[PDB]
C-alpha cells in the first residue's frame, strides 16, 4: 500500500512565492494574481458604492459634499468596470485556456506577465487621484467633452484617470494578441477549431474585441490628454467635438460591454453540462451566437446617443435589437443544456442559474431600452441603472463566482467549502436584488442617475432606503465568500484526482489538480468536444455518438 | 560633461543672504536631506522642566 | 393598467400618451417572455433534479435543429413588431410644425436655466409678440446663443418658472453656454441634452409639444452630468390658462420680475413642486 | 459705454449668477460677495483662466480663459460699476498695460521680490507649496498686467500689496524682475527646473551614478 | 539558532531573528502612531488613519503571537 | 533613508504631484514606521526566495 | 488554419458592409451628411479584419495541413520539440513600471519625468528583447 501525507502541505517555506510574483511566466500564477487583484479592485469599488448608498438613503446631504459623491460615481464606474471586470476576463483566459486547448502555456509569456503588470499599475495610477487635493475624477466614467476640458474639471485627477486608463488599455491590448495567437497556434493534435470549449471560442472573439476597441479609446484619450495639455481644440464644440468624443467613446464602450460579457456566457457554457450531465446543446450554434454577437456589437455603439439628437434612429435601433437576437438563442440553447438532465445543485451550478435569471432581467430591460422612443425618458436615470447592474451583475458577478468555485479545484488542489458557498450566493442574490430592483420605479419616477441630493417633496426616500438595505447586504455578502477563499486555501478539503466535479470536459479535467507545470503528463486521444468525459467514462462513447441528435 | 551641461547652484538666482527673507524650496544637499527631513515629521515634542526649555 | 407602467407619470401631452402606451404595451411583451423564460428555468430546476434511483446518465443528446430554427425565426418576428411601434411612435414624436404658437428658447448654464419667449403667435389671432433680440445677441459676439426680451433667469436661491399656455403649441429651443446639460420635465415623458453648438455638433436643439392638456405645475430637471451641482439645477413649467399666460406677458412687458407676475395673475410666486436647494454644502459644513 | 455694462451684465448673468448671486452679493457656501473687488480683480480671475470656478476645493487653479479681452474688459466694467475698486492699468490706446508695466530697476524688484514674492514662490518664481492642498504657482506664463493685477488684488491665499503698500513703481520693478527670470536662459546648462538640490540630485543619481556603475559593470567581471 | 529546511543557505549567514524581537518592534511602533495622536494638530483625518495602522499592526501582531502558541506556527 | 530624503522633499513634491504638504507630512510621519517594517519583511523573504531560486 | 482566415474573412465581410451602409444611410437622412466618425471606424475595423484574414489566408495556403486542423489524428503525431518559452524574466515588471513612470510624467506634463519615463522603457525593451542573447562575459 501507498504512503501518503495526513493533510497536504498548507502553505509553502519562506520564499516560496515572491520571487515567483517578481518574476513568473507561468500563465496559471498570472491568472492566479488577477484574480486576486481583481477582487481587491472590486473591492474597492464596492466601498465607493456603499458610501454612495449611504448618502443617498436620506433627502439631504449628511455627510458627503456634491464633488465627493461625483468622484465616488465616476470612479466607482470606473473602477468595477475596468479594472476589475476586463482583467478578470483575462485572468480566467490565463487560468484556463491554455488547459483547455491542450497546450503547454501561452504564446508569448512574457508578454503576458506584461500585461498583467501594465494592469496593476494603470489601475493604481487612476486610483492615485485620490491622493491629490482636488480628488480624483468626478465627470462620470464615460467623461463626456466639454466637461472633461481643461476649463471644465481642471483638477488633475482626470489626468491621472485618463493615462491610467491609457495603461491599462495597452495591457489588455496585449492581452488579446497573446490569446489569440495562442488559440491561433497551439492547440493539440486533435483540437480542430471546432473541437475547442465554448469558452476558449468566446475567449478568442473577446480578444478580436479588445483589438478592435481598446485602440480607439486610446485615440481617443491621447487627444484628450493633448487638448487638456496643450489647448488642441480636437474636442471643441465649435468643431463636431462633443458628438465626435461621444461617438468615439460608445464605439469603444460597448465592444468593451460585451467584451465583458462573453468570456462569462463561456464560463456557463463550461459548468451547465457538468452538473446536467449532457452535452452542450448547440455547439455550433453557441459559436455561430457568439460571432453574431461580436459582429454586431461593433455597429450599435449609438444607441447610448439617443438623447442627443445628433444620431439616426433607425439604424441603431434596429441593429440593437438584432444583436438581442443572438443573445436569445444562447438561452434557449442554455436552456436545453439544463432540459432533462440529473441536476446536482453544486456551488456554480447554483451561481449559474442566478447568471441566468439576472441577465433574463436585465436583458428584457436592455431591450426596454432599445427603443429610442423610451429611451428619451429613461435615459441618464435609475431606469438605465438597474438595467446595466442586473446585466454586469449577472455576468461579471455571478458567473465570475461560478467560474471561481469551479477552477478553484484545479488551479488549488482544495475543493472551497459548500455551506459557506450557499450562504454566500443567497446572501448575493438577496442582496442584490434588494438593492437593484426599485431603482426601476426610481428612474420612471424621474430620478435621474448621478444625482448627490434630492428633496423630500420628490417621494424618492423609500426607495432609496430600500436600496441602502439591499446594498449593505450586498457588502455583507462578501464575508463568507473572503472567509471560505481564505480558509479553503489551506485548511480545504484536499482533491487528489482529476475532475473533482465528475463528469467535466475541456481537457483541463484530464489533468492533476492542481496541473504541473507545462501543463500535461499525458494528452487524451481528441475525437469530440469533450474528449476528458469520454477519456473516463469510454462505454459512453458510442452513446454519445448515437443519442446526440434529436432529430 | 556633467559640470558643463548641467546648472547647479546658480547663486545669481537665490541673491544674496538677509535674515529677513526666505524662499519656499529651502533645501540642502540631499546627502543632508534626511536630517532636515526628520526635523520636518517629527511631531513638535518638547519638555519644559523647571523654567527650562528642551525644544 | 396603472401598476404596468413601473412608475411612468401619465403624461400632459399627447406624445407622452402614445409613448405611455407603447411602453405599457412593451412591459407587457417583456414580461411575457420573462415569464416564459423563468418558467423554463424554474421548471428544470424544481423537476428534472437528479434523484435516488438513476443509475444511467441521460440521453446525450445536443441537437435539435427544428427547434433551432423556430427559436432563431421567433425573436426576429418579436423585434420586427417592437420596430415597427418604435418606428411608428418616435416619428410621432419628433414631428416639428413649422408654425407653433410659442417658442421658448431654453438656455442652460451651469447649474441654472433660462426661459426667453422668443415668439408667441397663437393660432386664433388673439396675441402676437416678437421677443427675438438681435441686438444684445450681436453685442455677445457664443452668438450661437438666442436672447429675447422677457427673459426668467433662475438662481442659486430662486427656481425659475417657465410659464406656458395650455392646449397651445409650444416649441423649445436648446441651447447651452458651456457644457451638455439635461432638458427633462417627468410629465412630458420626454428629454432631450442641451449641447453647447447643436448646429456644429449636426443636433436637433429644437422639440415641439402639440399642447398641454393640464394646467398645474411640473418639475424639470438637469439629467446630464455637469458638474458638482447636477444635482441643484432644477426647474419648474407653470402650465396656466391662455388667459392667465397673456396677462402674464403683459405684466412681464411692464418691468416686473418672475414672481411678481406670477402673484399678478393669481398664481404662487416661488416653485411649488420644487423648493430652491440649500446652498450649503451639507449639514456638516 | 454703457452697452459695455450691458454686455458685461449679460455675460455675468449667464455664466457667474451661480456661486455669486446675480447683484455680486455672495451665494452662501459657493462662492463670496463680488462688491468692492475691482475691475483688476475680475480681469486677474478671468485673463488667468481661473474664474469662472468649477468646484470647490482647496484651491481654484489656473485655467484656460473662458472669455475674450473685450468680454473680460466688459465683465470687469461690470462688476466696477456696481462695485467700485481698482482697476486696470491702460496706454495710451485704451488697452490693458502689457509692455508700460515693466520697470527698468530690476535689482530693487529682486530685493522686493525676494522679500515680498519669493517667500511663496521660488527665487524665481518656479512656485511653492502652501498648507492643505493650496500652492503658489509658477509665474512663467504670466504677462505683466497679470502679475500687477495679481500682485494687486490678492486673488486667494495672495496677500494683497494696496497701491500705498506697492507703490506702482515698485510694482513696475517686480513685474520686470518677475519677467525677467522667466524669460532668462541658464548659463550652467541645462537649469534643473531652477528648483535647486532636489533635482540635482536627482541628475547625480540617475545620470551620474549610473553612468559610473555602467562603466564599472562594462569594465569589471561578474559574480 | 534556524535549520536550512526553512532557509536554504543558514549556514551560510545570519538568517534567524528572534520571534519576540520583531512582537517587541510591532508593539512599539503601534504604541508610537498611538502616540503621535496628542499634537499640535486640528484635522482629525489623521487620527483616523493612525488608529487604523495601529490596529492593523496589533492585529498582525496578536495573531502571530496567537498562531505560535498553539503551534500552528512551528 | 529614502524616505527622510524624500520626506525633506514634500514641498516640491506637493507642488509638482499634487498632493496636500499636510497630507504628505502624516505620509512621512506615519511611513517612517510602518515602511521599514514592510521593507525588512519583503527583502526577508526575498532573499530566501532567491536562496530557493539557486 | 482555413477556419481562421475564414472567421476573418466572414467578420471583414460583416464590416465591409455594416460601414458601406452607415455611409450610404448618413450621407443622406442625417443632419450633416456622412458622420464622418462612425463611418470611419467601420471602414478601419473592416481593415483591421481584412489584414488579419488576408494574411492568415497567405499562411494557409502555402502550409500543409497541422495536426491541429486534421481530425482523426493521433497525439503520437505531434512529438517532438516545441518551440522556445520564455522560463521566467523579471524585465515585464521593469518595462511596465517605466511605461507607469512615463505616463505619470504625461499625466502631470512634466516633460522631465516623461523624458525619464521613455528612457526607462527603452532600457528595459532593450533588456527584455536582448534577455535571451547576451552571450558569456569575455573578460
Ligand atoms: C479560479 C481559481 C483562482 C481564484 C482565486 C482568487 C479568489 C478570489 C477571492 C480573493 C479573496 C482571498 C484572497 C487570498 C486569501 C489568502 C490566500 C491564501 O491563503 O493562500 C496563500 C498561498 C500560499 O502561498 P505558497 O505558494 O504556498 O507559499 C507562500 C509561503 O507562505 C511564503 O511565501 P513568501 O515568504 O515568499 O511571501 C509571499 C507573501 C507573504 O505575505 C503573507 O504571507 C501575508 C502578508 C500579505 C497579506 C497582507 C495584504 C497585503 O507575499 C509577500 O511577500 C508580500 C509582502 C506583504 C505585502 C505588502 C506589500 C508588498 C510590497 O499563496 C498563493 O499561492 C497565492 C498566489 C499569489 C496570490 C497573490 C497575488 C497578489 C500579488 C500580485 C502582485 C503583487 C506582487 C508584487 C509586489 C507589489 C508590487 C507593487
Ligand atoms: C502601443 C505600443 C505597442 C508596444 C509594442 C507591442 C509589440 C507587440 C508585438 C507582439 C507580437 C510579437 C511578440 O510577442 O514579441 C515577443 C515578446 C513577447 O514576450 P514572450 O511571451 O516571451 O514571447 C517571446 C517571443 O517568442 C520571441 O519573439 P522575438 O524576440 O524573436 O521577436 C519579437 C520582436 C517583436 O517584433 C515587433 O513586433 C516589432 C514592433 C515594435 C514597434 C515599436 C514601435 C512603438 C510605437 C510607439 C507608440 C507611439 O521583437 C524584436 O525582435 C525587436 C523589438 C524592438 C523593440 C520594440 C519596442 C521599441 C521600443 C519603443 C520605445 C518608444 C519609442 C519612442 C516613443 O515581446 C517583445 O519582445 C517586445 C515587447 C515590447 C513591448 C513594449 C511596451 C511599451
Ligand atoms: C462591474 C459592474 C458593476 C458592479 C459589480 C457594480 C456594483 C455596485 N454598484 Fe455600481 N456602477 C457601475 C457598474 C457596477 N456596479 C457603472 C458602470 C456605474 C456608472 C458610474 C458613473 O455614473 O460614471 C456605476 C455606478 C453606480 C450607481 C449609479 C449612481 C448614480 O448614478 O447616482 C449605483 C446606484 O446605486 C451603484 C451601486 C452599486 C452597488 C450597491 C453595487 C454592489 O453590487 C457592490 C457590492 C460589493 C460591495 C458592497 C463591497 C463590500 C465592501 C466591503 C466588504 C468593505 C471591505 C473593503 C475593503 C476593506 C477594501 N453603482
Ligand atoms: C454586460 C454588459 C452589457 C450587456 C450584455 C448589455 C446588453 C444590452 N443592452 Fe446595455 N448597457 C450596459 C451594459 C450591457 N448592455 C452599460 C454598462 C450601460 C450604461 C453605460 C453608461 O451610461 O455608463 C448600458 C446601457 C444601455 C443602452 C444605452 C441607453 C442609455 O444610456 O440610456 C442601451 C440602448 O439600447 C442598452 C440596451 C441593451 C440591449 C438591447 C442588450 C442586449 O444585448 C440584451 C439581449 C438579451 C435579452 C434580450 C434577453 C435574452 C433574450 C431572450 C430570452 C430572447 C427573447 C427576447 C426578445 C424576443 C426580445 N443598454
Ligand atoms: C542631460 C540633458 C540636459 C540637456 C543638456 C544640454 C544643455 C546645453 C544647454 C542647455 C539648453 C537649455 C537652455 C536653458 C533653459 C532651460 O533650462 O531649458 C528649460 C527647457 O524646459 C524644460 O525644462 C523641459 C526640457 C525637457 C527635457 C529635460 C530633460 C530632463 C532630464 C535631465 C531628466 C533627469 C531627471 C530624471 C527624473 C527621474 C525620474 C524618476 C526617477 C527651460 O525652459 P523655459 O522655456 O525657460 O521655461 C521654464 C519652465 O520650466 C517653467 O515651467 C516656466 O515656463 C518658466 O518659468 C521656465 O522656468
Ligand atoms: C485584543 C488582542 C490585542 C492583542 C495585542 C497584543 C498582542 C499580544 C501578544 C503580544 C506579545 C507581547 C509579549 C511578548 O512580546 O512576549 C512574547 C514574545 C515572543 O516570545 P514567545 O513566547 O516565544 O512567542 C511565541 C508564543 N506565541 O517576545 C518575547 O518573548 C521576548 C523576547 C526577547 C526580545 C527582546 C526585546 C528586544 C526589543 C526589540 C525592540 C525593537
Ligand atoms: C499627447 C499628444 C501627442 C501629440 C504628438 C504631437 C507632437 C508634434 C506636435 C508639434 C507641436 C507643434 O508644432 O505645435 C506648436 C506648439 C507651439 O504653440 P505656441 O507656443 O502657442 O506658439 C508658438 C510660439 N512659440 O508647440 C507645442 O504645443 C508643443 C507640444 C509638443 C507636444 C509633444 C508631445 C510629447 C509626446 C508625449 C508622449 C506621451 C506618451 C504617453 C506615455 C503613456
Ligand atoms: C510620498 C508620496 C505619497 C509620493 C506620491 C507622489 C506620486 C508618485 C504621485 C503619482 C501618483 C501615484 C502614487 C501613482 C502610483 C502608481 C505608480 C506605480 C506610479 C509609478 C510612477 C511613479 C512613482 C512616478 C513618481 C516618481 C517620483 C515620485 C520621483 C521623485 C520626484 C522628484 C522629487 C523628482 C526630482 C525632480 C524635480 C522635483 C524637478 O522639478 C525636475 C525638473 C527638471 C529635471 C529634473 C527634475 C527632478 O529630477
Ligand atoms: C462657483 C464654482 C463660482 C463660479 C461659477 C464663479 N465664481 Fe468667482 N469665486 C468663487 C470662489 C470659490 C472664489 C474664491 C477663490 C478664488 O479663486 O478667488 C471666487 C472669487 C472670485 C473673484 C476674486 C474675489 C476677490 O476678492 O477679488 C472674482 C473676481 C470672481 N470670483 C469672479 C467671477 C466671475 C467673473 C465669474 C464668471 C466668469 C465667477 N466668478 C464665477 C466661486 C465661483
Ligand atoms: C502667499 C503664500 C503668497 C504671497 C506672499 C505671494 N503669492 Fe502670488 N500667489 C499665491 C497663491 C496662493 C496664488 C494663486 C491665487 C489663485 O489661485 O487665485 C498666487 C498667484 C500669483 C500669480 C498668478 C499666477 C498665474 O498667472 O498663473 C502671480 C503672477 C503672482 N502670484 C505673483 C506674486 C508676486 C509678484 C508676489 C510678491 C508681491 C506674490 N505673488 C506673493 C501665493 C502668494
Ligand atoms: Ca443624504
Ligand atoms: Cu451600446
Ligand atoms: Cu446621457
Ligand atoms: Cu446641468
Ligand atoms: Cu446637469
Amino acid at each position: 500500500l501507498e504512503a501518503r501525507r495526513p493533510f497536504p502541505e498548507r502553505m509553502g517555506p519562506k520564499g516560496n512565492l515572491i520571487y515567483k510574483l517578481i518574476t513568473t511566466t507561468d500563465h496559471k500564477l498570472i491568472g492566479i494574481m488577477y484574480c486576486v487583484v481583481c477582487f481587491a479592485f472590486f473591492l474597492v469599488g464596492g466601498l465607493m458604492a456603499l458610501f454612495m448608498r449611504t448618502e443617498l438613503a436620506m433627502p439631504g446631504l449628511q455627510f458627503l459634499s456634491n464633488e465627493q459623491f461625483n468622484q465616488l460615481f465616476t470612479m466607482h464606474g470606473t473602477v468595477m468596470l475596468l479594472f476589475y471586470a476586463t482583467p478578470i476576463v483575462f485572468g480566467f483566459a490565463n487560468l484556463v485556456l491554455p488547459l483547455q486547448i491542450g497546450a503547454p502555456d501561452v504564446a508569448f509569456p512574457r508578454l503576458n506577465a506584461l500585461s498583467f503588470w501594465l494592469f496593476l499599475f494603470g489601475a493604481l495610477i487612476a486610483i492615485a487621484g485620490f491622493i491629490t487635493p482636488g480628488g480624483a475624477a468626478d465627470f462620470g466614467w464615460t467623461a463626456y467633452s466639454p466637461l472633461t476640458d481643461a476649463i471644465h474639471s481642471p483638477g488633475a485627477g482626470g489626468d491621472l484617470w485618463i493615462m491610467g486608463l491609457a495603461v491599462g488599455g495597452l495591457g489588455t491590448i496585449l492581452g488579446g494578441v497573446n490569446m489569440i495567437t495562442t488559440v491561433v497556434c497551439m492547440r493539440a493534435p486533435g483540437m480542430t477549431m471546432f473541437r475547442m470549449p465554448i469558452f476558449t471560442w468566446n475567449i478568442l472573439v473577446t480578444s478580436i474585441l479588445v483589438l478592435i476597441a481598446f485602440p480607439i479609446l486610446t485615440a481617443a484619450l491621447f487627444g484628450l490628454a493633448a487638448d487638456r495639455h496643450l489647448g488642441a481644440h480636437i474636442y471643441d464644440p465649435a468643431n463636431g467635438g462633443v458628438l465626435l468624443w461621444q461617438h468615439l467613446f460608445w464605439f469603444f464602450g460597448h465592444p468593451e460591454v460585451y467584451i465583458i460579457a462573453l468570456p462569462f456566457f463561456g464560463i456557463v457554457s463550461e459548468i451547465f453540462p457538468v452538473f446536467s450531465r449532457k452535452p452542450i446543446f448547440g455547439y455550433t450554434t453557441l459559436i455561430y451566437a457568439t460571432l453574431a454577437i461580436a459582429a454586431l456589437s461593433v455597429a450599435v455603439w449609438a444607441h447610448h446617443m439617443y438623447a442627443t439628437g445628433a444620431v439616426l434612429l433607425p439604424f441603431f435601433s434596429f441593429m440593437t435589437f438584432l444583436i438581442a437576437v443572438p443573445t436569445g438563442i444562447k438561452f434557449f440553447n442554455w436552456i436545453g443544456t439544463m432540459w432533462k438532465g440529473q441536476l446536482t445543485f453544486e456551488t456554480p451550478m447554483l451561481f449559474s442559474v442566478g447568471f441566468l435569471i439576472t441577465f433574463l432581467l436585465g436583458g428584457l430591460s436592455g431591450v426596454l431600452l432599445a427603443s429610442p422612443p423610451l429611451d428619451f425618458h429613461v435615459t441618464d436615470s435609475y431606469f438605465v441603472i438597474a438595467h446595466f447592474h442586473y446585466v454586469l451583475f449577472g455576468t461579471i458577478v455571478f458567473a465570475t463566482y461560478a467560474g471561481i468555485y469551479f477552477w478553484f479545484p484545479k488551479m488549488t488542489g482544495r475543493l472551497l467549502d459548500e455551506r459557506l458557498g450557499k450562504l454566500h450566493f443567497w446572501l448575493t442574490f438577496i442582496g442584490f436584488h434588494t438593492t437593484f430592483l426599485v431603482q426601476h420605479w426610481l428612474g420612471d419616477e424621474g430620478m435621474p442617475r448621478r444625482y448627490a441630493d434630492y428633496l423630500p417633496t420628490d417621494g424618492f426616500t423609500t426607495l432609496n432606503v430600500i436600496s441602502t438595505v439591499g446594498a449593505f447586504i450586498l457588502g455583507v455578502s462578501m464575508l463568507p465568500f473572503v472567509w471560505n477563499v481564505f480558509k479553503s486555501w489551506r485548511y480545504g478539503e484536499p482533491v487528489t484526482v482529476d475532475d473533482p466535479w465528475g463528469y467535466g470536459n475541456s481537457l483541463e479535467w484530464a489533468t492533476s489538480c492542481p496541473p504541473p507545470r507545462h501543463n500535461f503528463t499525458e494528452l487524451p486521444r481528441i475525437r469530440s468536444e469533450r474528449p476528458a468525459f469520454e477519456l473516463h467514462y469510454p462505454h459512453m462513447v458510442e452513446r454519445m455518438r448515437a443519442e446526440a441528435h434529436v432529430g | 560633461l556633467m559640470g558643463g551641461l548641467l546648472t547647479i547652484n546658480p547663486i545669481w538666482n537665490l541673491g544674496p543672504y538677509k535674515p529677513s527673507q526666505v524662499s519656499a524650496g529651502s533645501q540642502p544637499d540631499f546627502y543632508m536631506m534626511w536630517t532636515e527631513g526628520l526635523a520636518r515629521l517629527w511631531p513638535a515634542w518638547e519638555f519644559y522642566p523647571f523654567g527650562h526649555t528642551i525644544p | 393598467s396603472d401598476a404596468l407602467a413601473l412608475g411612468w407619470p401619465t403624461g400632459i401631452t399627447p406624445e407622452a400618451k402614445l409613448n405611455r402606451e407603447l411602453w405599457i404595451g412593451s412591459v407587457i411583451a417583456s414580461f411575457a417572455v420573462g415569464a416564459i423564460v423563468w418558467g423554463l428555468i424554474f421548471w428544470t430546476s424544481a423537476f428534472h433534479r437528479k434523484k435516488a434511483t438513476d443509475t444511467e446518465l441521460p440521453r446525450q443528446f445536443g441537437y435539435n435543429m427544428p427547434l433551432e430554427l423556430t427559436l432563431t425565426v421567433i425573436p426576429f418576428l418579436i423585434i420586427s413588431v417592437l420596430f415597427y411601434f418604435t418606428v411608428v411612435v418616435q416619428e410621432r414624436m419628433m414631428h416639428k410644425d413649422p408654425n407653433p404658437e410659442v417658442v421658448i428658447d431654453v438656455t442652460a448654464f451651469q447649474w441654472n436655466w433660462k426661459f426667453g419667449y422668443q415668439k408667441i403667435a397663437f393660432a386664433d389671432g388673439s396675441f402676437d409678440y416678437d421677443g427675438a433680440d438681435p441686438e444684445r445677441k450681436e453685442a455677445m459676439t457664443r452668438t450661437y446663443l438666442n436672447f429675447d426680451k422677457i427673459e426668467t433667469l433662475g438662481t442659486s436661491s430662486e427656481i425659475p418658472v417657465l410659464v406656458l399656455p395650455a392646449g397651445k403649441r409650444i416649441e423649445f429651443v436648446l441651447n447651452s453656454a458651456d457644457v451638455i446639460h439635461g432638458f427633462w420635465v417627468p410629465e412630458f415623458l420626454f428629454k432631450r441634452d442641451v449641447l453647447p453648438e447643436p448646429k456644429a455638433n449636426n443636433s436637433d436643439n429644437v422639440f415641439q409639444v402639440s399642447e398641454i392638456q393640464q394646467t398645474g405645475a411640473f418639475v424639470g430637471r438637469c439629467t446630464e452630468m455637469c458638474g458638482t451641482f447636477h444635482a441643484m439645477m432644477n426647474f419648474e413649467v407653470r402650465v396656466v390658462e391662455p388667459n392667465d399666460f397673456k396677462a402674464y406677458i403683459d405684466q412681464r412687458n411692464a418691468g416686473k420680475t418672475n414672481a411678481e407676475a406670477l402673484a399678478a395673475i393669481n398664481q404662487p410666486p416661488l416653485a411649488i413642486t420644487t423648493e430652491p436647494f440649500e446652498s450649503r454644502r451639507g449639514e456638516l459644513v | 459705454q454703457s452697452a459695455l455694462l450691458r454686455t458685461g451684465k449679460q455675460l455675468f448673468e449667464t455664466s457667474c449668477v451661480s456661486c455669486h448671486g446675480a447683484n455680486l452679493q455672495g451665494v452662501p457656501d459657493r462662492g463670496p460677495s463680488l462688491i468692492g473687488t475691482g475691475e483688476a480683480a475680475v480681469y486677474f480671475q478671468v485673463s488667468t483662466g481661473r474664474m469662472p470656478a468649477m468646484r470647490g476645493e482647496a484651491q481654484a487653479p489656473s485655467k484656460p480663459p473662458h472669455f475674450d479681452e473685450s468680454q473680460i474688459d466688459a465683465l470687469g466694467a461690470y462688476v466696477q460699476a456696481n462695485g467700485g475698486g481698482p482697476t486696470v492699468p491702460r496706454d495710451d490706446h485704451g488697452a490693458v498695460a502689457q509692455e508700460s508695466l515693466i520697470g527698468g530697476d530690476v535689482a530693487r524688484g529682486g530685493d522686493l521680490f525676494r522679500l515680498n514674492c519669493a517667500s511663496c514662490h521660488n527665487f524665481t518664481g518656479k512656485g511653492g507649496a502652501l498648507s492643505s492642498g493650496k500652492y503658489a504657482p509658477d509665474l512663467g506664463d504670466a504677462n505683466p498686467a497679470q502679475i500687477y493685477t495679481a500682485m494687486l488684488t490678492g486673488p486667494q491665499n495672495m496677500p494683497k500689496f494696496s497701491d500705498r503698500q506697492l507703490t506702482p513703481d515698485e510694482k513696475r520693478d517686480i513685474v520686470a524682475y518677475v519677467r525677467e527670470s522667466a524669460e532668462t536662459p541658464s548659463y550652467g546648462g541645462y537649469g534643473l527646473g531652477g528648483f535647486g538640490p532636489a533635482p540635482e540630485g536627482m541628475a547625480m543619481w540617475i545620470i551620474g551614478m549610473v553612468a559610473a556603475i555602467g562603466v564599472a559593470m562594462w569594465i569589471g567581471s561578474r559574480a | 539558532g534556524v535549520d536550512v529546511e526553512d532557509v536554504p543557505s543558514a549556514e551560510w549567514g545570519w538568517s534567524h531573528m528572534p520571534i519576540g524581537v520583531m512582537h517587541i518592534g510591532g508593539l512599539l511602533s503601534a504604541a508610537f502612531l498611538l502616540v503621535m495622536m496628542r499634537g499640535n494638530h486640528v484635522g482629525h483625518v489623521e487620527d483616523w488613519f493612525l488608529i487604523g495602522f495601529a490596529a492593523v499592526i496589533v492585529a498582525l501582531v496578536g495573531r502571530n503571537w496567537w498562531l505560535r502558541r498553539r503551534g500552528w506556527i512551528r | 533613508y529614502l524616505l527622510l530624503t524624500f520626506a525633506c522633499m514634500n514641498d516640491i513634491i506637493a507642488l509638482k504631484f499634487h498632493i496636500s504638504l499636510n497630507a504628505t507630512t502624516w505620509i512621512g510621519r506615519i511611513g517612517m514606521v510602518v515602511l521599514p517594517a514592510i521593507v525588512y519583511f519583503v527583502a526577508y523573504r526575498w532573499a530566501i526566495s532567491l536562496q530557493r531560486s539557486d | 488554419m482555413h477556419i481562421e482566415a475564414r472567421l476573418f474573412e466572414i467578420l471583414t465581410a460583416f464590416f465591409a458592409l455594416a460601414a458601406v451602409v452607415y455611409a450610404v444611410l448618413t450621407a443622406m437622412f442625417a443632419t450633416g451628411g456622412v458622420e464622418w466618425a462612425g463611418t470611419t471606424a467601420l471602414v478601419l475595423t473592416t481593415g483591421l479584419t481584412l489584414i488579419t484574414g488576408t494574411f492568415f489566408r497567405f499562411v494557409a495556403r502555402r502550409l500543409d495541413t497541422r495536426p491541429e486542423d486534421y481530425e482523426d489524428a493521433e497525439i503520437s503525431d505531434g512529438a517532438g520539440e516545441l518551440g522556445f518559452f520564455a522560463p521566467h524574466s523579471w524585465w515585464p515588471i521593469l518595462i511596465s513600471l517605466s511605461f507607469s513612470t512615463a505616463a505619470v510624467g504625461a499625466a502631470l506634463w512634466l516633460p522631465w519625468l516623461i523624458a525619464a519615463g521613455v528612457a526607462f522603457v527603452i532600457t528595459s525593451v532593450c533588456g527584455l528583447v536582448f534577455e535571451y542573447y547576451w552571450g558569456p562575459e569575455k573578460h
